[PDB]
Formats: structure tokens, C-alpha cells, sequence
């Protein structure tokens, strides 16, 4: 699944007007044009080429349950506005120190804005 | 005697078809059997064209009813239009290319190519002018896209003159109906772009969003978006049916079309589409026909034009309009979105003014677009066709009906090549 | 409008069907012992 | 009844309605929004 | 012409067998007595005999008596030809040995032959659909000896396996671990869809979605038939996009050994629960994603998706189904493989799932989700796990080394099952550029 | 011909059209099903400039209804005037802003101003000869401000030569409505200063001043709030929707008020006002029209014109009216008050005598202001602004959606900034 | 269009859960078995038609102990609430945050989270989510937090109001209320949008005093609740002259970040005698919400300054009547207000007038709901930092907590980022001297 667009009609196919709250996956708004074949990267069996320098993350995906989070788990919003620099570090370093809930498929996605008092 | 030859291929072609007959009789009078049972004789002057007289006064439909495996088939003769096909135009097989385009050109499609032909044969020598033959098919998924491309390149063979419009449903964008259909699209258009001449395309997301966001019904049926598709595969042959000013016929079309060989992948679109109840806070002028004709929310085909430029629009009106009513918007909506225009063709817009509408509406107006933004289709078939071969997926069931992956590369050059024409003649 | 009529009114027939289904259904469980 | 131009100040309130409930005729299908004719007004009638 | 012939297989297959026969008895009328009482649909599974008699197009085969000796007294005696209806005398006892090299080998030329008849009174077969317990000797001993064989002869026809699969915790068989990686390798390179249906989830589903605390076989195999008579709605039924059985195999199984598709079904209320709830074509499709409602302990957010098929069958309005895939499309806890853009098949028919007095509810709507899932990969690593806690210190080898199986074969079982294994994970790893 | 587009966006400004489009449908004759049922000629004459023509004598609103929150629009067209409007020009997104700028200006109301801005596109070129746009909102809040500013300067950057008025709702000085109007205040003022071309300020506490001191209404209601800036919207728009003597639209009144682009804030005044005990009291004439005009008791803003100087003037009237009155008055009242108007612009009034008053008055008069005194209101809004920006109040949410400090320093620095040549008239 | 999850969560919630849910049925006609005695969509905002002509409650009562939720199962509305909508286990969680935020609590939230995931791909615009708990309780301060959370990361930045039982300033039902209370604040602090809270004490007061109810029970207080939930999503169901969603509550009135614990109180709470002899007129029902003896949580608002009110005025209640009002209020020098807030009074008229439930209170054509965020809820924290200090100091009945997953040191984070709040509304407070 890649997601793709469907060009003048994406209102439609939207998340949230599709009746979709939770966090969605995004689309892919540009889609590139390339010329000429494509070399194979597998074989017969599905098994990738030897040469072929492959991925790092795990062969599944990285659905971190109700078990496996991180307690005191870091808030999605974080404006850093009319807060001091020191609980303004304290925020910065829960969200940077929880990494593992930031890459995952079931993630955060945390939003950092703004900026504090010097 | 311009007449037509309507190879239906598929369930897609069969049931889009079934539904073509059905709006296509409605207008000429023929009725569940076959008699006229109409009234103004214009609606019999040019019958010919897509109906062959059967000792008795019943007119039998000239339609090659392809497919393999009898089973849309059988939902065609329990349909209404049903029996006024004739038995013998119906060829099919045993066996059902299960969403394999090599089970359909190769396997399956190889042993029933002979058949299509034969009656092809008998519905093309018994014409005595055939403008050329309409394919409703699916691009994505066997049968229609497999034996379907078979039948076009042998037809092509034989009849090399007469012309070959090929209404495709395209695999669509968002949601898809055949995984194997990236790969299905691939092969097929690398066989359309050099064996037909005008390929529509019918998206079904696109027409979705025409049935809930125009005609405003809360309950689409696959029914509701063949009349879609079956009232533009009728716009197209209006002026080869019935009188008219600036009459145009299929030929014309492409001439006054098609610029370079190859770009000939067009975008449907029918215009006074409104709501049983908004057609009381709208008014049939022709200003209006020619605002929804051309608004990138009722093209049949995911390709937002605005993305793009149209190289070449055709309007086939039919109606009792004003020629300036007419020539002026064509001027205006040209003039006015000079972005989105050719500058390299003055005048990118054909115009038939036929002078008998659709039963029911006063005017209306089919839109064949030619545009650039096509290029997303085949780029996002492309791309998703890259996302498989490159990992050999869903192949074997390929390379084991004997498909060498020669022929899959091949493909994808002809389909990425065709990628850049359009950009080439999108950017001067 | 007419059209919708039917299909609420189909509704309400599945809904008496399965209203019933339940009583002649639970009595199965209650014949757990039986 | 007494018949009023819609000059201001004359836009005189009816103190029996209790019912004031609004109907959603503004509304989202299936990615779509549906604007549906209102069959009843404020009070439900 | 759109003919299919069943070949139930082991006391498993031969129980799926009766609840399978009484809805399609039902839902084409052919009374028990076969006597369809005062069209053509019922030719996909039922031919019809000069005597007006709807006969099955099935071979019901047990290397034992009993399990079919009791269709042939029960309800349903003036149906089935009393040749299809095979029986043996002595069971395989629990050993894929004595169901591929002894007790077997003396029962496969009967059963071939009587498939064949039922075989050559088809115009146009659309496949056999085989069903078998991946535990028992019948179920995993016959199944392969049965499936080699139908490949040489019946060679392009499609073959597809429902197939009852061990469960994580609950087993009823010391000897399964074996049984199973022997057959997953002889089944492995001459099957072709293998739908798999775990019990303990069943179980679950049961006591979560029916309300059903103590279920039994029945409530089960019922459920397990309202899933084949989704896949074989098009072959007989009307529908907007059919899906023919050639199809089912084509658009899901990926790569020649990934041949192990899941299964789910939607709308699984208790004519109680149903009175709150809306089973729109949305609830129903996504309730055929949720862990909680899958027939194979296996939560697939942990896992990868493939090639998931989704079948509708009843009032399914187009568009509806369309948002709904889409929604899915866009959840994050719904994840696809990179090689896999498109992954999702439709079939949209009319005829509304049919009520045989059990225990679901008479619904408008309903779907049934065929999805090739790489979080199945747990089960193979599990399932060999076993095989090795027993054939590492011999455990029950001189029983099958004592009707042939030689000893060898265990192990060259295990190395290919570890390939399955190194698959699963590579055919769903990704490419940085 | 003249067309006006009338915008309205947010709940005020859905709630203040749909009474002005029941006061001019009175007007012009449409019934609530969208008919002509009139008396006179003179009402089809000038339809056209905001009402579409449809089929069967449909007469439909160009009109484009704007909210992030489809909430009362739902009143709106269960009011009695509902079943007018086009359903696809109800524009609406499923959301709520909460009363931020920077949530209709920045994000969710973006989503929506694509679909908006395709409605106002088919209605502005559905039209021979646009002039301008009408739209209504309140500063105080959300969607009007942000969105609507957002429109604003999509619409400017789309038509940059046509007039935009500006019926905005201001912050009142009392008491308040949100707590955040002095930030969206600010921050739509200063989109509002380099963008349109007249701004009609409407302070409530001042409409209930004229509800409870002149018209002596026991229950005000915001139905009745709203008819009387209704009242002004259908007094400015006269000139070219009935025939008279002086005919003055919107162009003109803007180039005889605005004398420098800034100074585009105006004071809206209507005076046929009368109480229930006084209208059997009432001596009906130009100079009292004029005098009750004039005073510091009918203006709709809350500023005191009487603090500071008339820049200009303007007085709509609207009945069979002698002209030697009305200009003796005009200059009487310039005459006399000498201190209250500035000194550079001689005879800083304009006068426009429409023929046809509204049906059930025989004269009326609208009054438009652009004074001194609003240097009151922008000053209000400025040391409410700085006493909530000082400690960073409530700056929460304009960061968390995107926004920055220098949004809110620009805004209020360019308040100032025309704070500043408001009083440089004053003192000359 | 305008649909509102509800997760009830703890005796407290499924409580004040069946009040809640009876009025807003009450309102709408649904009766006592969904079916609407009509023979129009306003009941979308709490209700969901199957079609089948039964309108099903859109709820997640949610109790790691069976009893309150199973009296809901087996009672006059028991046809209502879909079965998988009440969802309860089988193990309290005695008192202990710990066993409601990581042990016999961790175990209902995967169900949870998948009810509100169904009962929100219904919706076609959610405008937000109505927690209510009790800051005292296993399920209602564990619970709630693990919920917030995880709703946090899937559901981002949507609206999450939290109507609470704010711990009581004197009579208390717990002698481990404080610690719960305080970990609570904790992990909600960040994670929640705008939390109402009400203190019982006050409530029983205004139920002996203006409703003239000697001896209270749970269910009289619970019922005023439930009025003051219907005047918040009121503008949501019924028209009105200024409508107010559930997005502008989280703008109109948390000022500062961490902030966000508004205080309720309600007005025309009188009682059948004594209004044959009250005009209860906009004034009237206003002037009482700001009087310090209706504040339905003990906090003496005099003894602080108001940061922002948002009053919701439900019924006939004239819109010029409001202005005046308001001023009135806004001129009275006893009642204060903060320098950083010179508008700070936010006004919503609605029309429906307030519904009369078959029991307590009067029929007013008239009534209004305040909601401020005076600075006077700190006497509160501190005298809950008291209380949780004059026992962490022996660290008493902390080897219940470590006895389940949380380590000691929470215990000092918690009030140590409590201590912080306190030092928060000190600043909002002092007034710039410049
Ligand atoms: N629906 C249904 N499923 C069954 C029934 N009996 C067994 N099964 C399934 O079949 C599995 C075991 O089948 P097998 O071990 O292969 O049975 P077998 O090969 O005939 O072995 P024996 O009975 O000892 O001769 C069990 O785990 C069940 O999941 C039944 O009566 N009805
Ligand atoms: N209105 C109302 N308030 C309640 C009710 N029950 C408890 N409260 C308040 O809430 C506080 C504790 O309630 P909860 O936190 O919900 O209790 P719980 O979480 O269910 O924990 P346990 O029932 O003891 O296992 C008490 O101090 C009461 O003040 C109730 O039924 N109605
Ligand atoms: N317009 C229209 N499209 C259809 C209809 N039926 C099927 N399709 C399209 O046909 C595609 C699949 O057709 P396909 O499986 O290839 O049929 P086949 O040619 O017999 O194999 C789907 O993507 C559908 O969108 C119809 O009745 N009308
Ligand atoms: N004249 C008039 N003003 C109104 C009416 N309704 C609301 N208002 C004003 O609108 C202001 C608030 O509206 P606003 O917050 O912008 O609504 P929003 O656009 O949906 O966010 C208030 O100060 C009211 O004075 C009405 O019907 N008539």
C-alpha cells in the first residue's frame, strides 16, 4: 500500500472526511515519473539479490502495544509559549528521550512549536 | 452506411455493455425484442449504423458478446436487454482467466480468439461502410484487458482503415478491485497505444464522486455509472445517427484530435448531469453546459487537466443551441484559462452541434479531452508496476502461462516512453 | 422517497426475523441442561 | 392575522415554542457531503 | 459449467462436510431427500440425476468407519450416492505414515476413480476444494497422498485447501507438531490456496461475539460453512463483480510458498446484540480487520499485509464499499509489505447470507476477508519449535519409521519448513533506495 | 449590468445575511419558494445584481455561506427564508475552530478555502459585469475574522479592481463576547486595513443602544440587531437596484469617502427610526430625516462621533424626495457644525436620492460616517491587545497552530500605524 | 455533525453516567428502550440510529469492578447501552492509582481504546471527548490517566474535557484520596484540554440551602451534574443566538499551558417554594453565579481573581439582558479579574429552556452554567499538597503503590511538578507593576 492521491477529488478521500480520528497515514501528493526498465532486486522465491544493500528496521512492522510503551508517555502537543527554559528543556527531553514511541506505526507524532523566553 | 461493430470483452465490457444497448435502443425505439415501437422516424433513418433488420421486423444488435467463462453472460440474457442480442454473437468458453492478462492473450484467450473473429467477420462484411468497431473493456483484470487486446491487434491485422474506439475502465486510484491489475494496466496499454485509435478512459473513483457530488445520490449502483459511461460512448455517435449543424463523426474526432500518433488516451465527460432536486436552482443554457463540461469534477478519469494541458478538447452538443451561444464559450474558456491551453494549437476545441438531445434534456454536450495530465495514470501504473517486478511478485503466475519477462520490461519502456511525450508536448 | 420507504420497512422486517432467531435461540442455551 | 411591513421592529416572538431542536441537513457521507432538502424546521414540524 | 467438486477428507473434513451440505442443500432447496421441491444454480456443487435427484459433487473419505458411517444413517442418507461416501477399516492413528504409506495407499485408487466420475460429469470445472484437520493422519497423511496425485492427473485445475490449522495453546493430539510440518512439506510445492481456520480462535469469536460460553464442533464447522459458501456465491448466486475460484488463488497467494491465506468473517452477531447494532458495509469491514475478530490467533498489527481479498455478499451499495477499503487504507495500525501497492480484491454479489437454524442472525449484509499475512510467521516458528522440543530427543519416530516414513524424511521436513521461516521475513523486509 | 457576490462567513455572519437576505427578498418580491409575487416593474429591473435566474422563473441568491462549523447554517435553512439558497454553494467543513485566527487563518479553514473559493469562481464568472463583493463577519472570534480575512486576500489576489465591502461586527467596549477578540481583532484588522476597499464597522452595544433608546424594543433580539445593519446593507446598495436622481454605488461612494487607502473604516447610520410611543408624534420631512441622521444616537459603532472630526460623509436616501431640502439640509448641518468636520475637504458630504423607499416607509436615509472617532475603537483594541500580549496570555494556542510573535507585533504595530493618520486629522 | 464521545469512567462516572445519559434521553424523546415515540437528527450529537428505529447511547462506561456497571445491565435502561458499551473486568483497583494506571488497568485499556475507535469511525465530525472521573479512586484517577494517554497518541491534539470530583476541602470518603489525587494532576496535566471540576461538599451545601434537600444523596448531586453537561453541549443539539462548541471551552479558558482546571457552577438551582417568589431574570441568574456560596466547589472565589469565565445562558434569556448583566458584574469591585484579561466574560445563548427531569429542581424558562478559572483554586492544591506531604513524609501507605509498578521516586516527581502548578498561579496572579 502506497497511499496515492486521487488528483482533483482528495476532499473526498481524506482521512478525516472519511470518518478516520485516529492519526492517519499521509498521501503522496507528487508522484514521480521514471523512463526506462527496472532491474530486478529479488528472485524467484522472493529472496533479494545478494549484492543489494538492504534495509535496517525489522522485517515487521513496529506496532508497539499496550505492554511495550513507555510509561509516562510524552503529550502529542507541545507549544514551548509563555513556559520557562527550564520546564521547556524538561518537555523537550521527555519527548527526545521516549525515541521508540516516535517511530512506530501505532507512534505519537508529536507537534514541537513555538519558542520560550529565552 | 457508417456502421459500428460493439465487441463487448469482460464482465466489465458485457454489463457496461448491456447497459450501452439499453440507452442506445431507448433512443432508437427497439424494445425488449427487438420492433420499433417508436415514434419520430428520424429515430429508424439510421438504424443501420448499430442495428441489422431480421426478416420480421425484429432489429438484432451488432455486438460481439466476448468472455471466458458464461457467466456475466448469463446476468446479460436475464437482464432486461437480454434477449435482443442474438444467441450465436455471444462466443464464449470454459475455463476464466482469473484475473490473468497471460490467461487471457496467451492461454485461455489463444483457443477463442478464432470464434470472436468469425462473427466479427459476419458483422463487418455485412456493412456497407464500417465506420470502424467500439471494445467496452477493463483495463485492469484478464479476459477484457487479455482477450480483448488479442482481438484488437488481430481486427486492426485484417480491417487496417476503419477506426477502433476502445472505452477502458482504468484502474483506478485510490482503491483498487485486482492486485494483479498494476501489472494487467502495464501490459495492455503497451498493446492499446499501437493497435487502436481513440481509447477513452473511464476511472470509477472519478465517476463515484459525479453520482454523490452532482447527481447527488446517496446509493450509487455499478448500474447508475454504466449509464455514465453508456451516455458518452452515445455522444460520440450522435452526428453518425442523427441530423445536425457542424455535423462530426468518429473519424473527425480523432482527426480534429489525436496530434501525434500515439497521444490518443481521452477523458470522458457528459454535461447536463444535475439533481432531482437542484434542477430547480440551475437553468439548461448553454454558458452552463460549457462551466460543468469543463470543470475538473466531472471528467470520467482521476487526471485533475488543471495538472496538465489539453492538447486537443472535442464537444459533440446535442441540441437546438446558437452557434455564437456556442463558438463564443468555446472562445472564452480558452481564453480565460490560457494556462491550461496549448499555445503550440490555436483553437484546441472541435465542436458538432447535432440537433436531437438525449431523450428528456433539452441540450447536452459530451467532453473528449485530450490532456496532459494522463501522464499521472500511466506514472502512477508505472510506479506501482516498478513497486512489483522489481521483487518478482505475483510473476510466476506469468512466467508459468509462458509470458518471458522481456515482454513485461517492453511494457513498462512503452508506458514510461509514452510518459514523456506528454510532458514534452506539456511544456512546449 | 419512495425507495427509502421499502428499505427502512426491510429492516424492520430482518429486525422482528432476528427478534424472534434470539427467543428460539436462547432457549437452546437454556436447554444446556435438559 | 395582522399583516406587518418587515420594517425593523416588527419581528414579534411567538412565547409558546419549546421545542428547539436543529436538524442535521448538513452532513458527511461516504467522503461526500450531502446537503439534504430539510423535510422539518425548528420544532420539528 | 461453473462446476466445483469438494473432497472432504478425515473425521474434521467429513463434520465441516455435513453443516457445508445442509446450507448449500438450503440454500438451493434440494430437500435431505434430495427432491428439489417444484433453477440451474444448485449445477455448481449438485448434478442432477435422470430421476429427479440432486446427488453432491463431493467425496467424503475417512480411513475409518464411523465418522461416515453416520452420515450414511443420519438425515441426509437419500443424498449422497452411497459411493461417495468412501470408508476404510482402520484408522491412521494419529500417524501421516499409516495415511501416506500404509493404511492409505490401499484407499487413494478407490477415491481417485470416484473423483474422476464426479469429474467427467462437469463441462467446466472451476476446482476441488479439499478440507482437512493439518493434525490428524486422514487430515495430514491423505490430504498430501490425495493432493500429489490430483496434481499429476487434474493438473492446471485449481485446488484449494480449507484446512483446519494447530491452535497456539489448545491441542488434542501429543503427536500434531509432527503430523503438521510433515504434511506443510509434501503440500507445500502441489496445493495452491490454503485457507487456514484455527479452532481456539473459533472458540473465541464464540464466546466473545455470539455469547456462546460453551460452544462445540457444530457451532464451529457452521461457521467454517458460511465461509466456503461465500467463496462459491459467484460460481452459482448473482453479483455485481464476481470472483471465480481461479481468482481467489491468482490475486493473494505472492510468491510460489506463500500459499497460506487466513480467513475472517464479518457480521457474527446473535440475533440479540444485532438489534443495537447497524452492520453497515463500514462496521462489517472494518470488524474483518480487527485482531479480535480473525479465525487464527494471530494479531496482524504485528505483522505485514500482503494480498488481502475481501468478498461482500448481500445489499453492498459500490461507493460504500469503496470509503470503507479506503479508511483502511489510510489507519496507521493497518500496515502493507513495500511490493504490494494494490492489495485488495473485491467481489460485490446479491444473495444475502442464508439462516440455518444455529445460532448467527438472518443479516442484509456480510463479508469475509481472505488476508495472506505475514504475522503467521509466529505459527511456523512455533509449530517448528515443537517439532524440535520432540525430534531432538527421537520422541515418537519409531511409529512413523515403522510404516514407512523414513526417519530421514523428518529432518529434510524441517529444513524446508525453515526456509518458510527465512521467506515470510525476507518477502517482507524493504529496499532503501 | 452590475452583479454583487455576497459573502457571508461565520455564525455572525451567516445570521446578519440571512436577515438581509430576508429584508431585500421583501424587497424585490421573491417568496420563500423563490418566486416573483410583486406589484411593480421596477423589482425585475435590477434583479440582477443578487439574484441568479434559474428555470421557470427561479429568482436564487448569489450568495456563498461560510463556516468551519456546519452548525448555523442548519438554523439558517430551517428559517423561514431556508429553501433559497443553492445547496452547493453551502460551503461548509466538518471541524470547529474555537475562535481562533490562527485556526481559520492557518490550517483548518485552508482545507476549506479551496472548495469556497471554486463556488465564488462559478458565481463571479456567471456574471456580465462584476463589481465587487459583499462579505459579512465579526473580528471578535473565528472563521469570520480568520477565514473570512483568508478570503479576503484570496479573492483580492484573484479580482484585484473590484470593491470589497467589509460589513464587520467589532469588539464592543463594555463587555465582550470572546475572550481572545482583542488577537483576532488585531489580527483581522490588520488584514483588513491593506486589503479591502470599505469596512461598515457594527458595534453590538451601540445596535442595542438604538434598540432600547430609539426604537424603545422591550425584547431585542439578534434577529432584531441584524435588520438594522441589514437595513443599511440593502440603503447602500440602492442606487443601482432602483432608479432615481444622484445615483451613487458602491465605486462612487467609495471614491467620494475615502480620501487617502487607509481611511476606508466607516460608521453605518440608518435613521427612519421611530419608537412605538412617537410615531403618531412623528413630523415627517427631509430636515429631520437629516437631524435625526446626524446625531450621536443612531450610529451602529461605538464611537462618539462628537470626539473627534468628520473626514466624510455620505447620506443614502431612498423616496420621492424634494432636492432643494435635501441639499439646504447638507449644507445647514456643515454650516452649523463647524468644529465636527475637517477643514481641507470643503463640503466633505456626498448625496444620493433614490426614488423607491422601502415598502412601508415613504422616506429613508442611510447614513455612512467616516469619522475621527474610530481612532476610539482601534485605540481599545490596542491597549486590550497590549495588556493580553504583555504576559503572553492566551498565546497558548496561536503558537500551537502555527503562528508567531511577529504576527501579533506586525498586527498591532500597523494598527498604530493607522491610528496614527486617524489623528493627524483631528489637528490638522 | 456534531457527535461527542463520553467515556464514563469509576462508580462516580457510571454514576453520574446514568443521570447524564437519562437527560440527554429525556431531552431528545429516546425512551427507556431507544425507540422514539415520534410516530428529528439533533439526538446524532449522543445517539446513533441503527435504522431499525433504536437510537443506542454513544458511551464507553468503563469500571475495573463489576456491581455499579452490572445495575446498568439489569435495570430501566438496560435495552439502551449496547452490551460491549458498558465494559467492565472482574478486579477492583482498591483505592490505588498504581492498580489504575499500570497493573489491573493496562488490561481493559486495549478494549477501551478499541470501543472509542468503533464509536468514532461513526461520526462524520467528533467534536470531542467527555471523560468524567472522580480525582480519588483506582479506576478514576488510574484509569483516566492510561486512557488520556494512549487516546493522546492515537486522537492528537482533539478536544478531551474532563468533568471531575475534585477532592473534597473537609469531609473526604478515602484516607489515600491525596496521593491518587495529586499522581493524577500529574499525568493529566499535559495530556488533558480543559478538566471541569466540581467538589461534592459544595454541592451537598447548595442542595440543603437552594434546593431545599435536608439529607443529599449521590443521586441529587448527580442530577445537577447532568444539567450542567447538557448547558456545555447544549448549542451542539439546540438552536440559539450564539452558539458555543466544545473547542472554544479549551480557548476561552485555559489561559497558560499547565492551567487548565475551570470551576463550575450553575444557576436558577431553586426549588418550587421558594420560586413563586423569584423573577429569575438574566440579572438575577447571573449576579448568583458569581455569588461565593454557589461555586460548586469550595474555593471561596474572593480569595482569588477571576482568569476567564465562559457563561452559558440557556432558555429565554435576551440578548441585551446579557450585556447589561455582565457589566453589572464587571463594575462590582468585589468580584475581581486578572490585568492580562480585560475581556474576560465569554457569553452563549442557547433557547431550549433547561429540561425538567420527573424529580428535583424547578421549571426555569431561564439559566445559566459559569465556568471560570479563578486563581482561587489554589488554596485547593495547596491544602491537597498538605495532605499528601503530612503523609509522604513517613512515606505511609506508599508500599501500595510500589506493591504495583509505581516506583517511589513517581511519588516525588508528582508533587514536585504540583509544587510547580502552585508557583504557576502565583505569577498568573501578581498584576505587572510597570
Ligand atoms: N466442525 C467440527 N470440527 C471437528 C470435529 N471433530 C474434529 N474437528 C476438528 O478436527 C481436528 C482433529 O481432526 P483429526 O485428528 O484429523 O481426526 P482424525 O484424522 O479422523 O483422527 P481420529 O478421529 O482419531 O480417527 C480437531 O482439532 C478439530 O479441530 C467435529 O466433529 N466437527
Ligand atoms: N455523584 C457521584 N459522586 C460519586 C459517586 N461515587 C463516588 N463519588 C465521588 O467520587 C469519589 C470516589 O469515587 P470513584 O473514584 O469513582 O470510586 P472508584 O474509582 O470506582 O473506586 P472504588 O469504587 O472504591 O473501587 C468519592 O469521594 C465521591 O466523592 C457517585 O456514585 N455519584
Ligand atoms: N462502469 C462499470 N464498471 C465495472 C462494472 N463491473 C465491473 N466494472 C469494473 O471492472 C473492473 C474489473 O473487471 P474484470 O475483473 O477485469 O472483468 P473481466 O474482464 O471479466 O476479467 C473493476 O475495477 C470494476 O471497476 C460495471 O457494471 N460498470
Ligand atoms: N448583529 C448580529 N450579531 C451577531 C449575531 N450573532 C452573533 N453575533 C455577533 O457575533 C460575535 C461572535 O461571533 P463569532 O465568534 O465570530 O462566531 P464564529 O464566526 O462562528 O466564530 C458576537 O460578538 C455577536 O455580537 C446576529 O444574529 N446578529
Amino acid at each position: 500500500a502506497t497511499n496515492y492521491s486521487a488528483n482533483q477529488y482528495e476532499k473526498a478521500f481524506s482521512p478525516r472526511y472519511l470518518q478516520n480520528w485516529s492519526l492517519a497515514k499521509p498521501t503522496k501528493q507528487r508522484i514521480s515519473s521514471h523512463e526506462g526498465y527496472t532491474q530486478i532486486i529479488a528472485n524467484d522465491r522472493g529472496h533479494l539479490l545478494p549484492s543489494v544493500p538492504r534495509s535496517k528496521a525489522s522485517p515487521w512492522g513496529s506496532f508497539m502495544g499496550t505492554w511495550d510503551m513507555p510509561l509516562k508517555v510524552p503529550p502529542a502537543r507541545v507549544t514551548l509559549t509563555s513556559r520557562t527554559a527550564a520546564g521547556a528543556a524538561s518537555l523537550t527531553k521527555w519527548i527526545q528521550k521516549n525515541p521508540n514511541l516516535l517511530k512506530a506505526s501505532n507512534g505519537l507524532r508529536p507537534e514541537i512549536l513555538g519558542k520560550p523566553h529565552d | 452506411m457508417r456502421e459500428i461493430v460493439h465487441l463487448q470483452a469482460g464482465q466489465c465490457g458485457n454489463q457496461i455493455g448491456a447497459k450501452f444497448w439499453e440507452v442506445i435502443s431507448d433512443e432508437h425505439g427497439i424494445d425488449p425484442t427487438g420492433t420499433y415501437h417508436g415514434d419520430s422516424d428520424l429515430q429508424l433513418e439510421r438504424i443501420n449504423v448499430y442495428y441489422n433488420e431480421a426478416t420480421g421486423g425484429k432489429y438484432v444488435p451488432r455486438a460481439v458478446l466476448v468472455d471466458l467463462e458464461p457467466g456475466t453472460m448469463d446476468s446479460v440474457r436475464s437482464g432486461p436487454f437480454g434477449q435482443i442480442f442474438r444467441p450465436d454473437n455471444f462466443v464464449f468458453g470454459q475455463s476464466g482467466a482469473g484475473n490473468n492478462w497471460a490467461k487471457g492473450h496467451y492461454t485461455e484467450g489463444a483457443e477463442l480468439v478464432d470464434s470472436v473473429l468469425d462473427v466479427v467477420r459476419k458483422e463487418a462484411e455485412s456493412c456497407d461502410c464500417l465506420q470502424g468497431f467500439q471494445l467496452t473493456h477493463s483495463l485492469g483484470g484478464g479476459t477484457g484487458s487479455g482477450m480483448g487486446t488479442l482481438l484488437i491487434s488481430k481486427i486492426r491485422e485484417e480491417y487496417p482503415d476503419r477506426i477502433m474506439n476502445t472505452f477502458s475502465v482504468v484502474p483506478s486510484p485510490k482503491v483498487s478491485d485486482t492486485v494483479v491489475e498494476p501489472y494487467n494496466a502495464t501490459l495492455s496499454v503497451h498493446q492499446l497505444v499501437e493497435n487502436t485509435d481513440e481509447t477513452y478512459c473511464i476511472d470509477n473513483e472519478a465517476l463515484y464522486d459525479i453520482c454523490f457530488r452532482t447527481l447527488k445520490l446517496t446509493t450509487p449502483t455499478y448500474g447508475d455509472l454504466n449509464h455514465l459511461v453508456s451516455a458518452t460512448m452515445s455522444g460520440v455517435t450522435t452526428c453518425l445517427r442523427f441530423p445536425g449543424q457542424l455535423n462530426a463523426d468518429l473519424r473527425k474526432l480523432a482527426v480534429n484530435m489525436v496530434p501525434f500518433p500515439r497521444l490518443h488516451f481521452f477523458m470522458p465527460g457528459f454535461a447536463p448531469l444535475t439533481s432531482r432536486g437542484s434542477q430547480q436552482y440551475r437553468a439548461l443554457t448553454v454558458p452552463e453546459l460549457t462551466q460543468q463540461m469543463f470543470d475538473a469534477k466531472n471528467m470520467m478519469a482521476a487526471c485533475d487537466p488543471r495538472h496538465g494541458r489539453y492538447l486537443t478538447v472535442a464537444a459533440v452538443f446535442r441540441g437546438r443551441m446558437s452557434m455564437k451561444e456556442v463558438d463564443e464559450q468555446m472562445l472564452n474558456v480558452q481564453n480565460k484559462n490560457s494556462s491550461y491551453f496549448v499555445e503550440w494549437i490555436p483553437n484546441n476545441v472541435k465542436t458538432a452541434v447535432c440537433d436531437i438531445p438525449p431523450r428528456g434534456l433539452k441540450m447536452s454536450a459530451t467532453f473528449i479531452g485530450n490532456s496532459t495530465a494522463i501522464q499521472e495514470l500511466f506514472k502512477r501504473i508505472s510506479e506501482q508496476f516498478t513497486a512489483m517486478f522489481r521483487r518478482k511478485a505475483f510473476l510466476h503466475w506469468y512466467t508459468g502461462e509462458g509470458m518471458d519477462e522481456m515482454e513485461f520490461t517492453e511494457a513498462e519502456s512503452n508506458m514510461n516512453d509514452l510518459g514523456n511525450p506528454v510532458v514534452t508536448r506539456g511544456a512546449c | 422517497e419512495q425507495e427509502r420507504e421499502l428499505c427502512a420497512e426491510f429492516r424492520r422486517g430482518l429486525g422482528s426475523f432476528n427478534q424472534q432467531l434470539a427467543k428460539e435461540q436462547k432457549a437452546q442455551h437454556n436447554y444446556l441442561n435438559s | 392575522v395582522h399583516g406587518l411591513p418587515f420594517l425593523p421592529g416588527t419581528s414579534f416572538k411567538d412565547s409558546t415554542k419549546t421545542a428547539f431542536h436543529r436538524s442535521q441537513t448538513l452532513g458527511y457521507r461516504n467522503g461526500y457531503a450531502v446537503v439534504r432538502r430539510p423535510t422539518v424546521g425548528i420544532g420539528g414540524d | 459449467q461453473r462446476e466445483c467438486i469438494s473432497v472432504h477428507v478425515g473425521q474434521a473434513g467429513v463434520q465441516i462436510g455435513n453443516a457445508c451440505w445442509e446450507l448449500y442443500c438450503l440454500e438451493h432447496g434440494i430437500q435431505p431427500d434430495g427432491q428439489m421441491p417444484s433453477d440451474d444454480s444448485f449445477n455448481t456443487f449438485f448434478s442432477e440425476t435422470g430421476a429427479g435427484k440432486h446427488v453432491p459433487r463431493a467425496v467424503f473419505v475417512d480411513l475409518e468407519p464411523t465418522v461416515i458411517d453416520e452420515v450414511r444413517t443420519g438425515t441426509y442418507r437419500q443424498l449422497f450416492h452411497p459411493e461417495q461416501l468412501i470408508t476404510g477399516k482402520e484408522d491412521a492413528a494419529n500417524n501421516y505414515a499409516r495415511g501416506h504409506y500404509t493404511i492409505g495407499k490401499e484407499l487413494i485408487d478407490l477415491v481417485l476413480d470416484r473423483i474422476r466420475k464426479l469429474a467427467d460429469q462437469c463441462t467446466g470445472l472451476q476446482g476441488f476444494l479439499i478440507f482437512h484437520s493439518f493434525g490428524g493422519g486422514t487430515g495430514s497423511g491423505f490430504t498430501s497422498l490425495l493432493m500429489e496425485r490430483l496434481s499429476v492427473d487434474y493438473g492446471k485445475k485449481s485446488k484449494l485447501e480449507f484446512s483446519i490449522y494447530p491452535a497456539p495453546q489448545v491441542s488434542t493430539a501429543v503427536v500434531e507438531p509432527y503430523n503438521s510440518i510433515l504434511t506443510t512439506h509434501t503440500t507445500l510445492e502441489h496445493s495452491d490456496c490454503a485457507f487456514m481456520v484455527d479452532n481456539e480462535a473459533i472458540y473465541d469469536i464464540c464466546r466473545r461475539n455470539l455469547d456462546i460460553e460453551r460452544p462445540t464442533y457444530t457451532n464451529l464447522n457452521r461457521l467454517i460453512s458460511q465461509i466456503v459458501s461465500s467463496i462459491t456465491a459467484s460460481l452459482r448466486f448473482d453479483g455485481a463483480l464476481n470472483v471465480d475460484l481461479t481468482e481467489f488463488q491468482t490475486n493473494l497467494v505472492p510468491y510460489p510458498r506463500i500459499h497460506f491465506p487466513l480467513a475472517t468473517y464479518a457480521p457474527v452477531i446473535s440475533a440479540e446484540k444485532a438489534y443495537h447494532e447497524q452492520l453497515s458495509v463500514a462496521e462489517i469491514t472494518n470488524a474483518c480487520f480487527e485482531p479480535a475478530n480473525q479465525m487464527v490467533k494471530c494479531d496482524p498489527r504485528h505483522g505485514k499485509y500482503m494480498a488481502c481479498c475481501l468478498l461482500y455478499r448481500g445489499d453492498v451499495v459500490p461507493k460504500d464499499v469503496n470509503a470503507a477499503i479506503a479508511a483502511i487504507k489510510t489507519k496507521r495500525s493497518i500496515q502493507f509489505v513495500d511490493w504490494c501497492p494494490t492489495g485488495f480484491k473485491v467481489g460485490i454479489n446479491y444473495q444475502p447470507p442464508t439462516v440455518v437454524p444455529g445460532d448467527l442472525a438472518k443479516v442484509q449484509r456480510a463479508v469475509c476477508m481472505l488476508s495472506n499475512t505475514t504475522a503467521i510467521a509466529e505459527a511456523w516458528a512455533r509449530l517448528d519449535h515443537k517439532f524440535d522440543l520432540m525430534y531432538a530427543k527421537r520422541a515418537f519416530v519409531h511409529w512413523y519409521v515403522g510404516e514407512g516414513m523414513e526417519e530421514g524424511e523428518f529432518s529434510e521436513a524441517r529444513e524446508d519448513m525453515a526456509a518458510l521461516e527465512k521467506d515470510y521475513e525476507e518477502v517482507g523486509m524493504d529496499s532503501v533506495e
